[PDB]
């Protein structure tokens, strides 16, 4: 018996991967902005 | 339901072929240049 | 890529093995099955060997396409008949798988010489899916009588192939091609396929006929339809040719139109006189189609049909459907008028739509399609001997 | 192989450009009996650590991670590495240092009322973020500063530890019987 | 000399007539269609399969007919004598099917020495090989009690290794780097495709003719059908894989597409499932293609065994794969009979084929049968009136 969560396993892992991709993209854009100005 | 199964089988085969061809094309475009 | 074809063949075979493991479990109709088998592999394959430089591809891709087709058609037709459950395999399953192979080979005749073996594997898979769905619709939803399959096999295969060939149109081939020509011994070899199809067609139209009166009538009506078709096809070949010379294209193909056009009415009580009427009309229509409609389709409608399958399978298949409707009109069968008409319309429409989608997939430059100059040439895909 | 391009994922692109051209040779060069004998050798050499660390990971984690999980992970990662990796001669598998981490983490999760299986699902989530960033900024160029000194010290130490554990297993048999 | 061939044939025919008069007397109609399919396989399939040689089509098909016409009579006599233990026996449809099976074994052996032998040599080979084959098939069916309903070991492996032994004994030094007449032509290859297609289509009858009526016969038919279907796909795929620029090879398409029918023979009537039959067919096609590309060149040059039709790659290796498949099937529990008895049948089939082929080839090596020269090998004109026009 497992506790019922609002997000299912595919939904929660998609959310986590999306937040991870946003963090990676933010880091890459920051690195792109630096070393140019 | 049989139509769903047949469409699922076609989707699996199409996905396998498309993924393999996509990997081959990506490797080719990375390797030639 | 030279590895696309072996990769697709191996992947498709592994998929076939897995599907058989998932869905498949384990004698008076076996001779009729073997007759249909000879029709599938010797008949069509050597019938298409008329091209002087495409005999290897004709017979070999016939064998490959039909071998893939029987497995895939077994799986799809069994899944349809079992509604996704496991099903057993008898002689009837093998016969119906050979019928699906026949449909794919009829469509192959439309695109012969302009497509790759990889394109042929893809077309086999997609076409068998569409054909099996339409045939289930005709047999179980409409419950129409098509025991010889003028509509579900011949008309479907012809218009599927025509839709594919229309999508795969090449501008450089509309005026003709130097490789698109027959040879003397090539036509001699094509006569082998013609004769085997003619000899064994009564088993084609009667294999899955209901035992008793229907199966006997399917055999007798097919035989006399072909007997009349031969005479009328010979007569009309001479009539449309200068000085009345016979054309081997007509005697190779239009001599078999009676078997196609009698398929719907094969098991029905149309009588041996009526079967001969149908066969004569089929031979005449097939000869007229080769001489006047094939140039019109190639030049004006931009639909190139290599083997003239519209004249052997399409027009005679439509004639067979209309004969079924008329036979229902005069009490030869207890099936409804509207269901025969709906079967004809559904077969033609499903064939056209499925052929459009399949040809759109086949148009992607990923399958090693031959160039315009290299069409109708074995050397694109085969090692060819130095002498004939 | 250890130069820094300055382009994002530049080192990743160079490695694929270097090894994937040889992919056809990577199949034909295996047609020799020495490759089959290597298969039979490395099969046991990889299966036995899998089974032994599988018993320990299970005994130490209340079988939340055990032999079957380790075998499946080893097989899947080995297949995907041989199919896609740039140095196919590496053998991918669990190790000692990684057994000590699982015990420390399982003890940490036991102390703090945490679920060990979910904790790792989050550690793995953070691992993907790290390796993407390191590969993005060519962080594996820092390997060039590991000279033969450090390499040989690590190699000799790991070989000595392997021999010592192999003998300690036999010592443990004599004590039990 | 000039009359050796007709005199040997007339003496053999008179001997056949005397033996038939001394030993032969007169379910049939149910098994007759299967016999008809097997007959077509014997005389049209095998005969036209070997017509790929550009200057040997006449000898291929005609000597196939002479060997099989003689072989059916001689196999009837020998198999009936062995079954009846020297007593007079009555012939039924089973006798005809088994005689055509013996002829098939001799034709498989003939495929190895095609183009390098005389019709007199093939008469002698037919006579001796039928005795050897029938004695082994009686040992495998009656003493070892093995199940080989499709005869992967007794017909295919036996015939292939018998032919390989004869070809090794009849080895020609001046034919190891090739011969101008050893080559196909376009229409010769189309005739070979006629033979290939008839063999491929009628192989289920080949594998189910002697099977027990009911579930076993139906299982043999279904297994052969789907094994051949899978074999075609894998043969085409590996023919594209192993050749230069991915071009298909007509040798592979003509022969390796029957490897699934060869290999499923021992397991034909067993309950391996259709999917198991497909796996055997897929391997059989792969193994046949790889044999044609790599094994035949090695056997011809390193081993001095020239095999014209590649019958080792179609009947030899797939026959051994089928016998091994049968051993795995008994271990799986698909079949009755012991593992040791299946293994005994495989070893007996090869050992007998190699020993009998050695003695037969030693008899054939005598310079009395008008065998051709290295220069005239693969040429119909040695024995036939060949038309000027192709």
């Amino acid at each position: 018996v497992q506790l019922a969560h609002h997000f299912s396993e595919p939904e929660i892992t998609l959310i986590i991967f999306g937040v991870m991709a946003g963090v990676i993209g933010t880091i890459l854009l920051i690195s792109y902005g630096i070393r140019r100005l | 339901a049989p139509v769903v199964i047949i469409l699922i089988i076609l989707c699996v085969m199409a996905g396998i072929i498309g993924t393999i061809l996509l990997i081959s094309y990506s490797i080719r475009r990375l390797i030639k240049a | 890529m030279r590895f696309t074809f072996p990769l697709m063949a191996i992947v498709l075979e592994i998929a076939m093995i897995v599907l058989f493991g998932l869905f498949v479990e384990y004698f008076e109709l076996y001779p009729l099955f073997q007759d249909v088998h000879v029709m599938i592999f010797v008949g069509f394959g050597f019938l298409m060997t008329f091209l002087k430089k495409y005999g290897f591809s004709s017979v070999g891709i016939n064998l490959l396409v039909a071998a893939l087709g029987l497995q895939w058609g077994t799986i799809v037709q069994g899944i349809l008949q079992s509604q996704g459950q496991k099903f057993n395999i008898g002689i009837k399953n093998m016969i119906n798988a050979d019928f699906s192979a026949a449909t794919v080979l009829i469509s192959f005749g439309a695109v012969l010489g302009k497509t790759s073996p990889t394109q042929m594997l893809i077309m086999t898979i997609l076409e068998i899916v569409f054909f099996a769905h339409n045939e289930y619709l005709v047999s179980e939803i409409f419950k129409a009588s098509d025991i010889g399959a003028s509509m579900t096999i011949h008309a479907f295969g012809a218009y599927f192939g025509l839709a594919v060939a229309g999508i795969l149109y090449r501008s450089g081939l509309r005026k003709g091609h130097e490789n698109e020509e027959s040879a003397y011994y090539s036509d001699l070899f094509a006569m082998i396929g013609t004769l085997f199809l003619w000899m064994f067609w009564p088993s084609f139209n009667s294999a899955i006929a209901e035992p008793g009166d229907k199966q006997c009538r399917a055999i007798v009506n097919t035989y006399f339809s072909l007997a009349a078709c031969v005479l009328t096809a010979f007569a009309f070949s001479s009539l449309v040719e200068h000085r009345g010379k016979l054309n081997m294209v007509h005697i190779q193909n239009a001599t078999l139109a009676g078997g196609v056009a009698v398929g719907t009415c094969a098991d029905m009580a149309i009588h041996p006189f009526g079967s001969m009427i149908i066969g004569s009309i089929a031979g005449m229509v097939s000869v007229l189609g080769y001489k006047f409609l094939t140039p019109l389709f190639t030049t004006k409608l931009r639909i190139h049909d290599t083997c003239g399958v519209h004249n052997l399978h399409g027009l005679p298949g439509v004639v067979g459907g209309l004969a079924g409707i008329v036979a229902v009109a005069m009490g030869a069968s207890n099936t409804s008028m509207a269901m025969q008409a709906a079967a004809l319309g559904s077969s033609i429409g499903t064939a056209v739509v499925g052929g459009l989608m399949t040809g759109l997939i086949l148009k992607l430059p990923l399958w090693g399609q031959p160039s315009d100059q290299n069409c109708y040439d074995d050397s694109v895909y085969w090692k060819v001997p130095k002498t004939r | 192989p250890l130069q820094q391009t300055g382009q994002l994922f530049g080192g990743l692109v160079r490695d694929i450009r270097r090894r994937y051209p040889y992919y056809l040779s990577d199949i034909t060069d295996a047609f020799s009996p020495q490759v089959l004998a290597a298969v039979i050798f490395i099969y046991f050499a990889a299966l036995s650590p899998a089974i032994t660390f599988g018993g320990l990971l299970g005994e130490k984690t209340r079988n939340q991670m055990g032999v079957s999980e380790l075998l499946i992970s080893t097989a899947v990662q080995g297949i995907l590495f041989a199919l896609l990796g740039a140095q196919p001669l590496l053998v991918v598998g669990f190790s000692g240092p990684l057994l000590v981490f699982e015990e420390a983490f399982f003890s940490f999760c036991e102390t703090n009322g945490l679920e060990y299986i979910v904790g790792r699902v989050w550690i793995g989530f953070w691992l993907i973020l790290l390796v993407v960033l390191v590969v993005a900024f060519e962080g594996s160029f820092l390997v060039r500063f590991i000279s033969r000194y450090t390499q040989e010290i690590f190699s000799f130490l790991i070989s000595l530890i392997f021999i010592y554990e192999t003998f300690s297993k036999l010592i443990k048999i004599f004590q039990d019987h």
